[PDB]
């Protein structure tokens, strides 16, 4: 079960996506064709 | 206990069935083995189990009362009646006799019985299952002569018009019999019986079941024979077997009352069936007046003489084993343990019956038969059928009758009749073997008068069962048949043959009408785009839609498996799956509402140039593609393209492919990939066509590699490297699915002799008619037969007369009537024209081909098919040699030179294709099982192109953008697989018609012109169309049957 | 029905497993050892009372 490491890390996760919905930064990465050089 | 025993359905428990009204019906006229074996395992259950220890203290305490009274036993009571010493001898010996007889009547009916069921519910050395036969106790086998009826065409004799005929009606039958009976001296009957008896009772009471009732009030005027007389043959029978009893009983009414009931248990009946059996004789009823001609053959006599063996010689066995389980109960060498065991045992040793299901010692089957709660003996039916041929052969032997036993009559043979009185005045007074000693001057029980009576039965059941190899009785006494699947809730499906039949030939025609208005409406949406044609379009879909829905929840109540056939199973097996229609309705109602948003937002898309000039595809699109060696013109049209369709499309798919797996899970599939490959009937599809292209690879990597050469030539260094893929819009289309077939660029070597086909076509007078007339001039000519004449004047391949010519590309239309084979595609005059016309003249003509199939079949071997027999004559007609003979001028292999460039360009075509083919329908199936997900959508597609192809995206693209929806097939929902199987396949075929053709050189010039041997191969195997799979087919082709 | 045994594999009416057996070939009567091994117990406990 992978539960209990969701729950291990729940508070991380609330903070996490409160200062990513305030920072508006899309999860994922959807310009996948993307190299630095 | 016995009365009140019910078998209820595991479900639905309400009301449930009983054994006389119900369980008897179902028994006797039901034919589903799952069905049977229910009723005949819940009955034997619920009438057994609750009544073992009942009848245990029930043995115990009549063993003890007739212990006081002097015998040793019950069953020593019972063998009492006949005073025979050696009585259970006597009966060995006469069931010994009658084996032979048994023997060939349970091979046939087991043979019968093996082609209804199939061999492996019932093998043809072993015993048959208990409920298979006619009854629940397989005591009589009437209700199984259905499919045992020999040379059923003789219709059976029965006089059921002639009572109509003539007024007959109730009493005049009791007259008849009165006046048989004094013209054989017997004794005339009182006039009590006239009117003091019964016969009809129109409201005295609610009668009870009167099928059989003699009395015998003793008082030597009273006689009634209860009866509620019907107008019918058997009840004329029965009238004088009842009539018989009462006979009996006043001829020997002078002795004392305890001196009564007959010489034994089982004179009577046999005294009544003598007569009951000489009444139902052809002769007998033709001198009566109820018979007007006596037509006559042996046919009609073997028939009446195989139901009757149905009858009775299938109960002998029955009737001597009951008796024989009872005896031993009673006399203690059956303990209450081996109730089932020895009941078991008896059933297979003397029947040849096996239990359908494992039992064991908690059952009793023997509480189920009625005559064991309520206790009466069972050997007098035994002896009873036995006396009745040895008194009927004795009769008409003192009647001077000679010839055939059973057509035997004793009407106006007042001498026969003397002895039969003297026999009968006896009663009990004497033992009944004096009786028969002076009846017959035999002694004890014969069988040789009832084996002399069957004889002509018997004779065509010995030639038929060796004619037919048959094994007489049944070794593997162990075999016991195998449970059916999901047995105890799979009861209530259908699966008779005929019912079948039936299902499909309605199917057949109710699909055969709404499909040809289909057509007819496709074709004139198709031609004629408006609002009130796509209305009716609309209309004509919703009700083949509901059709579909209602045929295929109809034939969803079969047991494919259980049916024994090929062509029927594969239609019930077709038409089981719903296409689409299994989704609920608003399910169904949104899954078409978003596959016409696709298409249409697919197909009114357009590209726009800054200017404000606007591009559809398929007129300019396409050509700014195939004509532009602009870097700048070409990545403007690739990428504007690919952005309006596939962001067009990407708002919807997600939902698309969601609708499309539950509709593929509801009709048992798993994830619409099973579904689509399912077509193929292979389950290992996806390993071979992974093996054919990786046999493929070496060729392609070594096309891709020249030709990647000579765009860096033209190109430059910049927009093209030598090693790397190459950009995806730098080849001739916009997916790059027949790259550089605009070869001007890639050339091996211009030479100068080289044909402009194109050219050709503009300079000559080539019109679409002609060259289409050509192409079926050469169909002909290969020695296939042609279409019929109707089709040029019937279809259109020149113009539209519409806002919107046609979708951007479609097939060739068939109706399903064997009469319309009409074709679409117009391209103007082309090349590529010439071959897209022989590609639909091989449609046309497979769509021809099995016109005399069954709709249901009328679809073609396999999806690819279809392309694939159309697209090899196109191959053959591309060499140069055919070119040559048909406007143009060409060296043909003469020029190793032009050789060389003609493969060429047949190579970039059908080569850089199969890659693609295989990797657009590859990544539709990762899609439809969830490995691929709706964030990287292009990521896997892009992935699948460099990996499978050699192309890598000419611009950064992002997720976001769904360029798998700039294809048309992934809108409009259509397999893709077909075309990388045809473009396989098509090579075998042309390769085989070669060999046939009878030479065969070099294979990449061989051309298949007036080889009619060819053509017949190819008719003699793509004429069976989906009535087969597809190995047979194409091995009939080939040789080979795998890809 | 008395040994209460099973075959280990399905036989049918082509085997004979009767003949197996040494006495039934070699015809040689068998329930005289039934016979004497209930009799030989009732001599047994017959000359014990006496
Ligand atoms: C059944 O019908 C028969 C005739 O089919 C009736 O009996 C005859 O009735 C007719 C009337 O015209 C008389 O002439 C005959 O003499 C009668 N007897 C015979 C033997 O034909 C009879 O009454 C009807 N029975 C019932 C119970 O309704
Ligand atoms: C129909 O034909 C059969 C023969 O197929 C007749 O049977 C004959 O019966 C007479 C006495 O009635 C015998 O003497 C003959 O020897 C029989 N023939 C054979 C071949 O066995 C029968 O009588 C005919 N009529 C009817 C009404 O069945
Ligand atoms: C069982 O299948 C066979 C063929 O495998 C059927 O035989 C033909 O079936 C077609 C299609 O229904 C009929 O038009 C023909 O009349 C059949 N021919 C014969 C000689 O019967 C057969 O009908 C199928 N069985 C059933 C009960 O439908
Ligand atoms: C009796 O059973 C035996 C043993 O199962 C059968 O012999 C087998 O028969 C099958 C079917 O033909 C063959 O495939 C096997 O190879 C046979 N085995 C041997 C060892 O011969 C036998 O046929 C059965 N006999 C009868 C009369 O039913
Ligand atoms: C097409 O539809 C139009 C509607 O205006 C009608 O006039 C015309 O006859 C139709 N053509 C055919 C071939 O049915
Ligand atoms: C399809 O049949 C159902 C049967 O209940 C009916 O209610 C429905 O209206 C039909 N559909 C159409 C489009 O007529």
């Amino acid at each position: 079960s992978a539960s209990a490491m969701l729950s291990y890390f729940k508070p991380l996760l609330d903070w996490l996506r409160t200062e990513n919905e305030l920072h508006g930064e899309k999860l994922g990465w959807p310009q996948y064709n993307w190299t630095p050089n | 206990i016995y009365s009140t025993a019910k078998v209820c359905l595991p479900n639905k428990t309400a009301t449930c069935w009983s054994l006389d009204p119900d369980l008897t019906n179902i028994l006797a006229s039901s034919r589903s083995y799952a069905m049977l074996l229910f009723a005949w395992e819940g009955w034997h259950n619920a009438a057994g189990i609750p009544l073992k220890p009942l009848y245990e203290d029930f043995t115990a305490l009549s063993n003890e009362a007739y212990k006081q009274d002097g015998f040793t036993d019950t069953g020593a009571y019972w063998r009492s009646w006949y005073n025979s010493p050696t009585f259970e001898d006597d009966l060995e010996h006469l069931y010994q006799q009658l084996e032979p007889l048994y023997l060939n009547l349970h091979a046939f009916v087991r043979r019968a019985l093996h082609r209804r069921y199939g061999d492996r519910y019932i093998n043809l050395r072993g015993p048959i299952p208990a409920h298979l036969l006619g009854d629940m106790w397989a005591q009589s086998w009437e209700n199984i002569y259905d499919m045992v009826v020999p040379f059923p065409d003789k219709p059976n004799l029965d006089v059921t018009s002639t009572m109509l005929q003539q007024g007959w009606n109730a009493t005049h039958m009791f007259r008849v019999a009165e006046e048989f009976f004094t013209s054989l001296e017997l004794s005339p009957m009182p006039p009590e019986f006239w009117e003091g008896s019964m016969l009809e009772k129109p409201a005295d009471g609610r009668e009870v079941v009167c099928h059989a009732s003699a009395w015998d009030f003793y008082n030597r005027k009273d006689f009634r024979i209860k009866q509620c007389t019907r107008v019918t043959m058997d009840q004329l029978s029965t009238v004088h077997h009842e009539m018989g009893h009462i006979q009996y009983y006043l001829q020997y009414k002078d002795l004392p009352v305890s001196l009564r009931r007959g010489a034994n248990p089982g004179f009577h009946e046999a005294i009544g069936d003598v007569l009951a059996l000489s009444v139902s004789t052809p002769e007998h009823l033709h001198k009566i007046g109820l018979l007007d001609r006596v037509t006559n053959d042996t046919e009609s006599d073997i028939n009446y003489l195989l139901k009757m063996a149905l009858e009775k010689i299938a109960f002998l066995p029955f009737g001597y084993l009951v008796d024989q389980w009872r005896w031993g109960v009673f006399s203690g060498r059956t303990p209450p343990s081996r109730y089932n065991f020895d009941w078991w045992y008896l059933r297979t040793k003397y029947q040849g019956i096996c239990p359908p299901v494992t039992r064991n010692e908690t059952h009793f089957d023997a509480g189920a038969k009625f005559h064991v709660p309520n206790v009466t003996p069972y050997i007098r039916y035994f002896v009873s059928f036995v006396l009745q041929f040895q008194f009927h052969e004795a009769l008409c032997k003192e009647a001077g009758y000679e010839g055939p036993l059973h057509q035997c009559d004793i009407y106006r043979s007042t001498k026969a009749g003397a002895k039969l009185r003297k026999v009968l005045q006896a009663g009990s007074s004497r033992p009944w073997q004096e009786v028969l000693k002076d009846m017959v001057g035999l002694d004890a029980l014969d069988a040789q008068p009832l084996l002399k009576y069957f004889q002509p039965v018997t004779q065509w059941l010995q030639e038929q069962n060796q004619q037919n190899g048959e094994v007489l009785g049944w070794p593997e006494y162990q075999w016991h048949p195998p449970l059916p699947d999901n047995y105890p809730e799979g009861i209530d499906l259908v699966t008779d043959e005929a019912e079948a039949s039936k299902f499909v030939e309605e199917y057949d025609r109710t699909s055969q009408v709404v499909w040809n208005e289909y057509a007819e409406a496709n074709w004139n949406y198709n031609t004629n785009i408006t609002t009130e044609t796509s209305k009716i379009l609309l209309q004509k879909n919703m009700q083949i839609a509901n059709h579909t829905l209602k045929y295929g929840t109809q034939a969803r109540k079969f047991d494919v498996n259980q049916l024994q056939n090929t062509t029927i199973k594969r239609i019930i097996k077709k038409v089981q799956d719903l296409e689409r229609a299994a989704l609920p309705a608003q399910e169904l109602e949104e899954y078409n509402k978003i596959l016409l948003d696709m298409e249409t937002t697919y197909s009114v898309a357009t590209v726009c140039h800054p200017n404000g000039s606007c591009l559809q595809l398929e007129p300019d699109l396409t050509n700014v593609m195939a004509t532009s060696r602009k870097y700048e013109d070409l990545l403007w049209a690739w990428e504007g393209w690919r952005d309006k369709a596939g962001r067009a499309i990407l708002q919807f798919y997600p939902k698309y492919v969601e609708l499309i797996n539950q509709a593929a899970r509801l009709n048992g599939y798993v994830d619409a990939g099973d579904s689509w490959r399912s077509m193929y009937e292979t389950p290992s599809l996806e390993q071979d066509l992974e093996r054919l292209f990786q046999e493929l690879q070496p060729l392609y990597l070594n096309l891709h590699a020249y030709v990647r050469r000579a765009l860096h030539r033209h190109y430059g260094a910049q927009h093209i490297n030598l090693e790397g893929p190459i950009p995806a819009h730098l080849l001739g289309n916009m997916w790059a699915q027949t790259w550089s077939n605009i070869y001007d660029l890639v050339v091996p070597f211009p030479s100068a002799p080289s044909m402009d086909t194109t050219e050709a076509m503009l300079k000559q007078g080539w019109t679409p008619r002609r060259m289409f007339k050509e192409a079926d001039d050469f169909f002909t000519s290969l020695g296939l037969l042609p279409v019929p004449p109707e089709f040029w004047n019937k279809s259109m391949l020149e113009k539209p007369t519409d806002g919107r010519e046609v979708v951007c590309h479609a097939s060739a239309w068939d109706f399903y009537n064997g009469k319309d084979f009409r074709i679409k595609q117009c391209t103007t005059v082309n090349l590529e024209d010439l071959v897209v016309a022989h590609h639909e003249m091989g449609h046309i003509q497979y769509f021809m081909q099995y016109k005399d199939l069954p709709v249901a079949l009328r679809e073609g071997a396999n999806p690819g098919f279809h392309e694939a027999i159309g697209d090899v004559l196109a191959l053959s007609v591309s060499t140069p040699k055919h070119l040559h003979s048909l406007n143009l001028l060409s060296s043909e292999g003469g020029s190793d030179e032009h050789d060389i460039n003609f493969l060429m360009k047949m190579a970039l075509d059908k080569i850089a294709f199969i890659p693609f083919s295989y990797l657009v329908d590859q990544w539709r199936w990762r899609v439809f099982d969830g490995s691929i997900t709706k964030e990287n959508y292009n990521q896997e597609w892009w992935s699948l192109r460099l990996k499978y192809q050699g192309l890598c995206p000419p611009v950064p693209r992002t997720q976001g953008d769904f360029d798998p929806g700039a294809k048309f097939h992934i809108p409009s929902s259509v397999p893709y697989i077909r075309y990388f199987v045809s473009f396989i396949i098509q090579f075998q075929f042309h390769e085989a018609l070669c060999q046939a053709a009878g030479h065969t050189g070099p294979l990449h010039k061989c051309d298949i012109y007036q080889s009619k041997e060819a053509g017949q191969r190819l008719a003699t195997a793509m004429k069976l169309g989906f009535s087969r799979p597809w190995p047979e087919a194409m091995q009939l082709i080939t040789g080979q049957p795998n890809m």
